[PDB]
């Protein structure tokens, strides 16, 4: 079913809403692990997508997720999925309550029902190929003495496209599904200063570990198999303690661990996924500099993570990680109600930044962020909102 | 005692270097007019440039309304006159700003509008007067000449909202602190200082070949 | 004793240490406590002074901190002194090792031994009083005329000083000591980045909340009477709890709650002392503006601080306050080997970002931050530091 | 066809700002040049105005180790020369700066250096050539030509100290970045853009009536 009919079946009924979801353009791009030069199989191709929602009650908005979709490619129909969660936020000014879990909860499960081909059609490669072309390699004046020549001699200042550049690719429609977060709570992610609203709920870090715990245990009942692996990690932790929190989850395979374990090529670097703002990428670039790529395992990484402060002087987080089989077969290409996919970078991040941008330490901004959206849709985009009438009992 | 005269000589130097940046200042004022003057005339034969250059300037459409866009698109014209020319009675740093807007039928008139800003002694602030402009029909629920009482609690709902459009930076003054337009002087500023002044390099760059800037 | 017996007393036998002691200039200052208009008693003066400490090892800095000392006059013979620690760091560049809790437990005996008058001699109004002055009311220009006139005139360029414009205040020796510090842990406090130095060890949230109680247990038992009032506070946590830490301490009278009690004048402003770079000024602050300090009880500022982020999402911090009289009658003007007080805020300034100013992520910084001290204090201010033979077994 | 007119026009324009502006500032340049003149013959004839000038600016004594002040004390005059002026060979933001020193018994001989700098493409980083100099005979220890092995374990050890006196300034290029004087680049604009063009400013306020300025 439709992204709609999931957000609908999680909101009080007759209640109304309204949803942004916005994805950028698949983007053909590096490895998500760092591969090693001197490796069998090193990834044919990575292709990054950014999934951005946010909800809308009352014309004012009070959520927002941000999550990265990675689909790998080794060859023929060797593919790989991942789902990387990087942030989520609330900013208070919802006039009526709510279930935040299950709103995104349900979210991820449509990213989770999305065909990996839907990320495959058009992919806008990491680098492209008659010249006469302007481009960030063009001054003012060439640029202007390009569109004077174009002009001089054509009726017109564009030109030609068929036009093709754009790769394309295929694999299975069922395969190898991850999902990766980390759990850190901050005063906020995607509302700046919404920490300054009064009603706005902050869990501290056991608080957000079992918020997010509970949401993957849902998930791998209702949406993975039964062999499906999980693993949780929380730095500064004993593998005794982690495996009291994982007695609470109704999901029987929950191990303490990760789901890079492998015990091919044992040396962090060449295990651990790179995301945005992520600590993993951030400790990983740390050993970049201070140059100790080469010299610690995915087995050290850990343990030496823990400590140089901000775990160290920061409340709990955790890692958990997920590599398993759906269920059902993954096989949703979205609808233009599912998604709305800017022309751009440029129109993307200006849509995005209408609310992350916007300031929240009053109802104004958050007033503000929903109609500068709506406006903007429809002036620039021919569009608008997903209107909501909330369906669900109690 | 020829320490007592070394001293009376800085001093005068002193007084001095306060006029002598004056100088330096208003030489590239002078300069810069007649040069600015060839440009804008070129710039008048193309079509859509402003229309192009502010929807295409990111920083600028942080300061406004997204709906003024549908406005905004219509402007023929942005000049920009640095005062302290027209009379040693003005800052080096003032200057006024002037815009065409060719309107559009049955809701935006076509209007052309200067506002001036001058900075204001006591390291000195930059301020504004008012100046009149016709608002869009639309905007007749956000507009302050159309607002009973702005101290209602749905006048100030409403006031507050029409604030936050262009038309309501032509109110601000920067006396009134978070009463007017917000950051209605950094934005004259970016206008005097980087969309003018640059306006060209932005138009070059909207004109890049593949949707992908 | 003077302070460098202290020392030499909790530092290991046959070694040598260097230590610095620079203390500010006694400055005539606002009241600690927020006074209200119409009281019975409002301060007739406050005394503000700074001390500040660090050791030195083979020509490294390893250790620092940061303690001011406020004596209040409410009138002839009603007198209170209360001493607040601000900082203390260490950068895990000393070769040796050694007990930083029993240093700084000493160096605050130390302050607690001192005879409040030796506050009281000269005191830097907080506004002084025939013209001709240069002052920070005088543009260059002026300045310059004002230098020739003085010249012209007189053979020439200095004036007058007989000069007793510095304020001059009495007090019993044996008054009310308090004690005040908030417990927070940071990667570093006075030594910047060293906190990029491996051999450096941080203490956590429950880790130092301990370690400071533990210093001012031993205090409470060597140095204060045995009805002195000892408070103890955790943000966001239960009296119970508390309580649990509390019967840990040797300590009898240990109870929950804080010195600021007083059941005249229920209203936070009024009780809350404001110190600097505190968290109990900053919240205080946070209310002046978002306009509220007329409306929270000390009881609700306790219960509001706990939330509004910061302790919401950071490791155990505690508020420590002490309250009663010390055993021995404090009576010690320390000599220029137990201070050494700069000729102004700017050359105090001076002397201390040597120190706090210096880049720590390498044990050249420590290096350079010692030399530079010798160096100057010899050059600019004919002294140097005080050599330490560390007499203590084991 | 008359867009592909205006198009040429300000790509004219375009080549020529980037020409115009190394013309206000060669003006500036010019207009400063004999004020400062001017100015320094009085400093030159007031005593310790430069050793009061360096003691008193703040940010200075961050850069360089505190033994240096003995010597730094002793700096009788400070110039600021700008190169281009002498030839459009020269980056407008092109400069040297001369110093006096008058030395002291048996440790430090009486010289005057003139390190220059200016900057190398590749938005352009500023740059330095290596310039000869007298090192006190206290910096024997620390002198990196009087040091045998700069790579024996001793011997980074004692360049790494002399290179973060002042001395160990003259040498710096900004070319071995981390290798030599920390922030040698900073510091040069100091003088050049701060200390320099203020010294008087600060020399007025080491003047202040009462210990506490
Ligand atoms: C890896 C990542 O994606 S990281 C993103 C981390 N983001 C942040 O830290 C941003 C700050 N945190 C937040 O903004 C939010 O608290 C969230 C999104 C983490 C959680 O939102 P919430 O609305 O608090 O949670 P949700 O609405 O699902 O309800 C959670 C609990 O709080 C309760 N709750 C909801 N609103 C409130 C409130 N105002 N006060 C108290 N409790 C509340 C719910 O009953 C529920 O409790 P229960 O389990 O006892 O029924
Ligand atoms: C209110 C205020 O004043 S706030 C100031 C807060 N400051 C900071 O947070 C700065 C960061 N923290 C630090 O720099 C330091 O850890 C301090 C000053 C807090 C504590 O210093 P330490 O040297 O760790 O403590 P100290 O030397 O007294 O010994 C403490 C414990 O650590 C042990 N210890 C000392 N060095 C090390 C080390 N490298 N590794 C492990 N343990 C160590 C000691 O044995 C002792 O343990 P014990 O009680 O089991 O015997």
């Amino acid at each position: 079913m439709s992204l709609n009919d999931f957000l609908s079946s999680v909101l009080p009924v007759s209640e109304q809403f309204e949803y942004l979801s916005l994805q950028s353009i698949p983007l053909e791009t590096h490895a998500v692990v760092t591969p090693n030069k001197d490796d069998k199989r090193v990834p044919k191709s990575t292709i990054k997508t950014q999934h951005f929602f946010s909800l809308f009650h009352q014309g004012k908005v009070f959520f927002s997720l941000e999550v990265y979709v990675y689909v790998t490619l080794w060859d023929e129909a060797d593919a790989e999925r991942l789902i990387f969660v990087s942030k989520a936020d609330t900013n208070g000014y919802c006039n009526t309550r709510v279930s935040v879990r299950d709103i995104t909860k349900i979210i991820l499960e449509f990213i989770l029902s999305i065909d990996p081909n839907y990320y495959l059609q058009k992919v806008k490669p990491a680098i492209r190929s008659s010249p006469e072309l302007i481009s960030a390699a063009s001054t003012p004046a060439r640029t202007l003495r390009i569109l004077a020549r174009r002009l001089k001699q054509s009726g017109s200042t564009v030109l030609k496209e068929q036009q093709d550049l754009y790769l394309s690719f295929t694999c299975p429609r069922e395969i190898l599904t991850k999902i990766c977060l980390f759990t850190r709570p901050a005063s906020q992610y995607l509302f700046p200063d919404s920490s300054k609203n009064s009603k706005k709920h902050i869990l501290n870090g056991e608080e957000l570990m079992k918020w997010w715990g509970f949401i993957l245990d849902r998930l791998l009942i209702e949406c993975f198999q039964n062999d499906t692996q999980a693993k949780l990690r929380i730095p500064g932790e004993d593998p005794a303690r982690v495996r009291s929190y994982l007695r609470g989850m109704k999901y029987p395979l929950w191990q303490v661990g990760d789901i890079f374990t492998s015990k091919e090529n044992s040396l962090a670097v060449y295990n651990i996924p790179l995301f945005p703002d992520d600590p993993k990428a951030r400790f990983i670039h740390q050993l970049a500099e201070e140059d100790r790529l080469l010299k610690v395992s995915l087995s050290s990484f850990w343990i030496e993570l823990q400590e140089r402060q901000e775990f160290k002087l920061s409340v709990t987080s955790s890692v958990m990680g997920i590599s398993g089989y759906s269920l059902a077969t993954p096989s949703l290409f979205p609808s233009s109600a599912d998604v709305i996919v800017p022309k751009s970078r440029k129109q993307f991040r200006a849509i995005k930044k209408y609310i992350t941008g916007e300031e929240y330490d009053t109802e104004e901004g958050a007033i503000e962020a929903f109609t500068n959206i709506r406006d903007f849709l429809l002036l620039r985009m021919a569009t608008n909102l997903q209107s909501l009438t909330g369906k669900r009992e109690h | 005692n020829e320490h007592a005269k070394a001293f009376l000589g800085l001093a005068k130097c002193e007084e001095e270097v306060d006029a002598i940046e004056r100088e330096v200042e208003l030489y590239r004022l002078n300069k810069m007019k007649p040069v600015y003057e060839k440009r804008d005339a070129y710039i008048d034969e193309i079509a859509e440039f402003w229309k192009i250059v502010l929807s295409q300037h990111v920083s600028f459409a942080n300061y406004i309304r997204a709906s003024d866009f549908k406005y905004i698109d219509t402007i023929d014209k942005i000049k920009v006159e640095w005062l302290a020319l027209e009379s040693e009675m003005y800052d080096t740093r003032d200057f006024s700003i002037t815009f065409h807007f060719h309107g559009i039928e049955g809701d935006f008139k076509e209007q052309q509008v200067t506002k001036v800003f001058q900075i204001k002694k006591g390291d000195g602030i930059l301020t504004s007067e008012p100046v009149p402009i016709e608002w869009p029909q639309s905007y007749d629920s956000i507009n302050p000449d159309l607002i009973k009482d702005k101290r209602s609690p749905e006048g100030k709902k409403k006031y507050r909202q029409g604030m936050k459009t262009i038309f309501g930076w032509f109110r601000w003054t920067g006396l009134k602190p978070g009463k007017e337009f917000p950051h209605g002087d950094s934005l004259a500023s970016l206008f005097s200082e980087e969309i003018y002044p640059f306006c060209v390099k932005y138009y070059a760059e909207a004109q890049r070949d593949l949707e992908d800037e």
